[PDB]
RNA sequence: CGCGGGGUGGAGCAGCCUGGUAGCUCGUCGGGCUCAUAACCCGAAGGUCGUCGGUUCAAAUCCGGCCCCCGCAACCA
RNA sequence: CUUUAAUGUUUGAUGUUCUAACGUUGACCCGUAAUCCGGGUUGCGGACAGUGUCUGGUGGGUAGUUUGACUGGGGCGGUC
RNA sequence: AAUUCCUUGUCGGGUAAGUUCCGACCUGCACGAAUGGCGUAAUGAUGGCCAGGCUGUCUCCACCCGAGACUCAGUGAAAUUGAACUCGCUGUGAAGAUGCAGUGUACCCGCGGCAAGACGGAAAGACCCCGUGAACCUUUACUAUAGCUUGACACUGAACA
RNA sequence: GCUCGCCGGAAGACCAAGGGUUCCUGUCCAACGUUAAUCGGGGCAGGGUGAGUCGACCCCUAAGGCGAGGCCGAAAGGCGUAGUCGAUGGGAAACAGGUUAAUAUUCCUGUACUUGGUGUUACUGCGAAGGGGGGACGGAGAAGGCUAUGUUGGCCGGGCGACGGUUGUCCCGGUUUAAGCGUGUAGGCUGGUUUUCCAGGCAAAUCCGGAAAAUCAAGGCUGAGGCGUGAUGACGAGGCACUACGGUGCUGAAGCAACAAAUGCCCUGCUUCCAGGAAAAGCCUCUAAGCAUCAGGUAACAUCAAAUCGUACCCCAAACCGACACAGGUGGUCAGGUAGAGAAUACCAAGGCGCUUGAGAGAACUCGGGUGAAGGAACUAGGCAAAAUGGUGCCGUAACUUCGGGAGAAGGCACGCUGAUAUGUAGGUGAGGUCCCUCGCGGAUGGAGCUGAAAUCAGUCGAAGAUACCAGCUGGCUGCAACUGUUUAUUAAAAACACAGCACUGUGCAAACACGAAAGUGGACGUAUACGGUGUGACGCCUGCCCGGUGCCGGAAGGUUAAU
RNA sequence: AGGACCGAACCGACUAAUGUCGAAAAAUUAGCGGAUGACUUGUGGCUGGGGGUGAAAGGCCAAUCAAACCGGGAGAUAGCU
RNA sequence: GCUUGAGUCUCGUAGAGGGGGGUAGAAUUCCAGGUGUAGCGGUGAAAUGCGUAGAGAUCUGGAGGAAUACCGGUGGCGAAGGCGGCCCCCUGGACGAAGACUGACGCUCAGGUGCGAAAGCGUGGGGAGCAAACAGGAUUAGAUACCCUGGUAGUCCACGCC
C-alpha cells in the first residue's frame, strides 16, 4: 500500500513555502494568525 | 491511394491506410518547423473547455504560407511532405530567388513542376491571384475572407469553391457546404482543389489508431448520472427526453446562428 | 375484499351526461335486375333496453342490491 | 356625417446612397530585438453591430422550498 | 427467450431417474427493427448444461510430517463488567426465569475440552413507522434566476426617394 | 573458533529521493528491545564529512508560474508583452593503486586534462540584443564487428595427500593493468574545389540559399576495439619477520594464447513503416552600428585562479513512508560458475545472514503439506479445492469461416550413458607459412589449434531416462458482448463502459460550443474529406407504418400582446 | 508488420484458504490476466468544493464524498431521547 | 515450292464504333422581385393536394440536373449487348481501287479467359424530371390494382462486383 504521504522536499516549499506564502493576499492572512498564536513555527521551512 | 490492409488480427482486419509513394521520407526542413506544445482541452484557466482532446502523438508546427505575396517569381517545386497538422500534404517549393517556402499542394502537383503568383499567372492549378481576374466559375482553394488575411475556406481535403458569379466588388462564391456567401474581390485564391482525395476511404480500425492521433473516447449520456449529465438516470436505459446538450441546449435541430455583423454575406444558406 | 366501465333488434355498436320521443351498418323475410347466384336497386318487420325493487308526472336513462364480463389493484419487510 | 382631392405641416414604418460616430481577432510603419497593447495613414463594413436601461417570451442549466391528517403499522381505497 | 405470470406448458433428444440444458410447436399476461432486429468466425480470469481423462470432494475417513494448541521459566494485553453465598424441572409473571413459589438434586475448588443458554459481547437497528427533520435528484409541482431571445430609449448622424 | 543451514537478477555491493549523526570508539544497564543482556540504531563523552575534474549552484530552455507598462474587473484580484525563473533535458575538464577504528574518481604516490585572467613575442583586421550552420532527437526489426566477463590450455608457486588407488590424460591457487596520447581500423556518410551573378534570409554579409560554368576524380567528416605507450611502475599467490596475539613492516615468480560471448559500445548509425517524432544556449562562422600607430582576434610559452554548498551512515529497510525494531510499498546501475531458450528455476562464488523468546510433550482440535486399498462427482448451490495434463523435434489435425484463422485442435512416437561413422562430423573461428600491393590495424591463399550441434547403428543399467525444480486439461452444445483494452482503491472485473464504423444535427470563422462578471484563452496557429453534440456500437443480410400528444424547423397574414 | 501467441521483471487483483481485538485500518499463500501497447513508471507543474476529474461507479479529490477538510456565523435548531 | 486460301503494305470513303475532356439551346423544377386575380390542378365523374399569408397565369433575372425536337429512314457501325446536339484529342474494325509481296501462316475448338442492356449491390459525389415501396383521396362487394395528388431507393457520374 503506497501511503498518502509520499515526502519530498522540493514539493513542499513550492506550496508551502515561506516565499510561496508571500504571493498573495490570502498568504499573508495565514501568517497573520501564525504570528497570532506566537507559534515559533511560522511555516514549514529550514 | 486506398490498400485493405489483410485480416491477419482482431483489429487490423479494417485497417484501410492510405499509400502515397510520393511524399518524401527524409526529414522535414528545420527552418520552416518550430514547436506547438500540446494543451488538451486545457485553457487559461486549466479547465477542461472542450472534451474528448488530449493525449495523442507529439507532432511539430509546420509553417505553411497561405500570404504568397511573393509576385513575379517563378516557383520550383522540390518535393511533397506529409503534413500531421493538416489532412492535406504539403509541398516544398523553391523560389527563383532562392528561398524554401511551403504550400497547401493542388491535384496534379508533382515533384519539381512550376507555379507562380501575382496577376501575371495564367491557369494552372498553384498559380495565386485575385478574384477579379479570374474566369467565371474557376474551381479555387486557400481563397480568403479580408483582403490581405491569407486563407480561411476550402483547405481541406478534397476541397473545391466553384465562383458561381460575379458582380462588381463581390464574388458569389459556393463554398463547400454549398452556402452561397459573398465575399471581397480583393482576395487572393489558389486555382485547383487540394488532392489527396482518398482520405475519406481511410479507416482507423482500432482505437489506439485514434488515441495516439490525439483524440479522447467519448462516454454517451445514456450511461452517466444526472448530477453529472442531462440524460442518464434509470435503472435499465430510460430516456423520455428532448435529446439535449451536456449544457441544457437542445440538439438534434436547433439554429444557432446569431452573428448580425455577418448576416450581409450569406445569400443562401448551407443546405 | 376494493376502484372504474359496460350489458340495448340475429351480430357489432350509438343514444345516457342535461329523465317523457330509440338510430346506423350488417343480417333476415319479400320483390326486381340475370339463363342462375353473388353483387346492386327497392320495401318492410324485428329491441323483455342483463335483472328486481325504490324515488318521480314519467325510468334505456337516477340510485341501490344481485348475476355475468373486461381492465386495474392484489402492496414494502 | 360618409366617401374623398390638392397643399402646408406633424411624427412614424421601409428602401437606397453617403462618412465623420463606432466595430475592425485586414495590411503597413513606429514606440520596439516584443504573435499583448496604444497610436498614425489606408482598406472594409456601417449608423448596423455591440453595450447600458426598461420589458414580453422561453427556461429543472441553477437556487430556495412545498409535497395534509385520521387510519386496529403504513400504502392503496375511503373519509373529513 | 437475460422477456412466458399462469407453468416444472407440450412433443422429441440426452439419464435408470432431468423444475436445468438442447432443438422445435405458437396460447407472445407483457419480443421487434440505431432506447436497432436476426444471425456471426475469432476472442473471453464471463453464464448454464454434458462427456472423456484424473483425483479423498464423497461412500468413511486412516496414518505420517512440521507450526500452534499443552506443560515449565521470562515478559505480559484486549472486548466486557450494578451487585452475587451464579442448580434442573413445573407453574406464574412487562406474557420464553439461575434469583418468586413448589419440589427434586447436588462435597469445596482447579485444568484441558465443547458451544444450548446467560433473549451472550460489538454497532443509541440499516428493516417498518414517526418528526408540519435534512440531503441530493426528477418533471407539463409553486415562485424566482444565469443564459438566450424581442422591441423601445440612449451612445446614434446627413440626405433625398 | 569449528561444523551445519539460508538467500544469492538477492535477504548482495553502491547512488538518487528522503531522514539527520542512526556512522566509529570507549563506558554504563534503571528507562527502550514484547525474554535475559557485560549486546545494540538506548543513555553519556570524544572523534569523523578534506574536491578546479562527482553532484548542485552556475550558462540555457520546456510544461507551467510570477510578471515594468497595459487590457479588464465593486476592492481583492484575473490575464498577458518585453523580460525573468523553473529540470526530470542539453553544456568544459581524472583514472589507477595505497591509506582509516569511521571518509576518499576529494588525502597521498604516479601519470593526464579543462575553462578564464595577466604578460611577452611573432602575425593579423576585429566587432551585437541581428543572420546561417551546428546542437537536434520517433518506434520497431535485422545484421556485422568488439568489449565487459568466463572456461580451458601453457607457464609459475605449493602438494603428492590421516580408508583402497594418485609423480601423472593428477589436484588446488594466481595469471591483474585504467584515463590520456599516437596511429586512426571494422563500419558509416556526403560528390570535392575554383570563378561569376542575384527581386532571398526586418538592415548588411565574404556565412547560408538559388542559378549558370570550369577542373579532377577523390577529398573531407564521423568512428567502439585492437596495437604501442602510459608501466625496467603498481598490484601480486606464497614466504620472510614481530605479536599489545587485533594486525604491522619487508620481500616477492607467472602476468600470455585460444575460444565463447552480452540488452554494454559503434548506434545521437542502417533498413522500413507510420501515428511523422523539444527549445534555447555553449561552440563555429558572417556582418551592421562603428573603432583603426589602437582596442581586440589567432598560435606558442610562463605564471596565477578554479570560489560557495553537499560529501559521514541507511538507501527494496529496525534509520524513508505505514502510530510499532510492522510478513506491505519505493525509481536506477552493476549482476559470475553448471544445467537450462531465459534476468525462469535448482544448487553455489563474491558478499551478507540464521529473521531478538526458548526448553519439553507429541492429546483432541486448528493451519500448511505428503500418501492411501475398491469405486470414481455417488459430494454440492456448483467438479469449489486438490489431482492430473505440462519440454523439444517430428508424424498428424474436424465443424465452421470474414479464408487470417480454428490449432499447440484432438491424438501419438523417440528422449539416459558409452562406443563407432570421425584418435569428437557438418558448421564456425582462425595462428604459422607463401605471394602481391596505391605499404597497412591490408587482401587472396592456406590450414594447425580450439570450440562444438544433431542424426544413424550397436551395446548396456532401471519399474520409471522432458526421471528433480520447472512445465497447457481437452472436447461437444450454447446465451450475451465483437475483439486487446476500462471500472466500483477497501465485499460486485461482468452481458456494464470504451471501441473503429454508421447516422442525424449544429457551425462560413471575431465559427459553433466551453471556462471566465470582463479581458482573454481553449477550439485551432485547424477551417465542411473540419470541429462540437447526441444515439447505436466489428462484419454481413436489412432498418416497416404513424406528424395525433411533445419538441425542433419554416412561413409569417390575421386575433391577442410589454415597455414607449 | 501485428492494440499477435507462450511466458519473467513489471502492473493489476478473478478463485480458494488463512487472517477479522490480524504480521497489516485489504495483506500473505498456492494458482491467475496483460506483458511493444488504449503500456507501465520516476521527477516537475495545471485544474478545486456546487467546483475539479472521470474508457461514467454518483466512484476519486491525503484511510473520510449523492457533495473534502479547517476556522468563524453558532452555545444554529430539536414538538425527540 | 506455285497460287484461285489467308494476311500485310501504298491511297482514299462513309459511318449513333469506343474512351476521355469541353460546349450549346429548347424545355421542366426551384428561388427572389414587378404586374395582377379567385380560382388552379385533375378525371369517365370526383376528391386529396395548391390558393385571399395572395397560387396558377405573364414577364425578367439567376442557380441547377438530365436528355438531346426537326434531320431520322425495314438508314449506318459493331461480335453481341448496344450506340445518335456539336467540337477537340487518342484510337479499332469493315469496304473499294490498281499492283506488289510472304508462301497454306488456314477453319473450328471441351476446359480456360474476356466483353456484356436493365434491374440489383458496395464506397464516394450528384439529385431537376420520372418513379418501385409507402401515404391520402376515389372507384369497388373488397382494391394493400388499374385513375389522381405527393413521394424515398433507384434512375445520372467515377471505380469495382454480379
Amino acid at each position: 500500500m503506497k501511503r498518502t504521504f509520499q515526502p519530498s522536499v522540493l514539493k513542499r516549499n513550492r506550496s508551502h513555502g515561506f516565499r510561496a506564502r508571500m504571493a498573495t493576499k490570502n498568504g499573508r492572512q495565514v501568517l497573520a494568525r501564525r504570528r497570532a498564536k506566537g507559534r515559533a513555527r511560522l511555516t514549514v521551512s529550514k | 491511394a486506398v490498400v485493405k490492409c489483410k485480416p491477419t488480427s482482431p483489429g487490423r482486419r479494417h485497417v484501410v491506410k492510405v499509400v502515397n509513394p510520393e511524399l518524401h521520407k527524409g526529414k522535414p526542413f528545420a527552418p520552416l518547423l518550430e514547436k506547438n506544445s500540446k494543451s488538451g482541452g486545457r485553457n487559461n484557466n486549466g479547465r477542461i473547455t472542450t472534451r474528448h482532446i488530449g493525449g495523442g502523438h507529439k507532432q511539430a508546427y509546420r509553417i505553411v504560407d497561405f500570404k504568397r505575396n511573393k509576385d513575379g517569381i517563378p516557383a520550383v517545386v522540390e518535393r511533397l511532405e506529409y503534413d500531421p497538422n493538416r489532412s492535406a500534404n504539403i509541398a516544398l517549393v523553391l523560389y527563383k530567388d532562392g528561398e524554401r517556402r511551403y504550400i497547401l499542394a493542388p491535384k496534379g502537383l508533382k515533384a519539381g513542376d512550376q507555379i507562380q503568383s501575382g496577376v501575371d499567372a495564367a491557369i494552372k492549378p498553384g498559380n495565386t491571384l485575385p478574384m477579379r481576374n479570374i474566369p467565371v466559375g474557376s474551381t479555387v482553394h486557400n481563397v480568403e475572407m479580408k483582403p490581405g488575411k491569407g486563407g480561411q475556406l476550402a483547405r481541406s481535403a478534397g476541397t473545391y469553391v466553384q465562383i458561381v458569379a460575379r458582380d462588381g466588388a463581390y464574388v458569389t462564391l459556393r463554398l463547400r457546404s454549398g452556402e452561397m456567401r459573398k465575399v471581397e474581390a480583393d482576395c487572393r485564391a489558389t486555382l485547383g482543389e487540394v488532392g489527396n482525395a482518398e482520405h475519406m476511404l481511410r479507416v482507423l480500425g482500432k482505437a489506439g489508431a485514434a488515441r495516439w492521433r490525439g483524440v479522447r473516447p467519448t462516454v454517451r449520456g445514456t450511461a452517466m448520472n444526472p448530477v453529472d449529465h442531462p440524460h442518464g438516470g434509470g435503472e435499465g436505459r430510460n430516456f423520455g427526453k428532448h435529446p439535449v446538450t451536456p449544457w441544457g441546449v437542445q440538439t438534434k435541430g436547433k439554429k444557432t446562428r446569431s452573428n448580425k455583423r455577418t448576416d450581409k454575406f450569406i445569400v443562401r444558406r448551407r443546405s
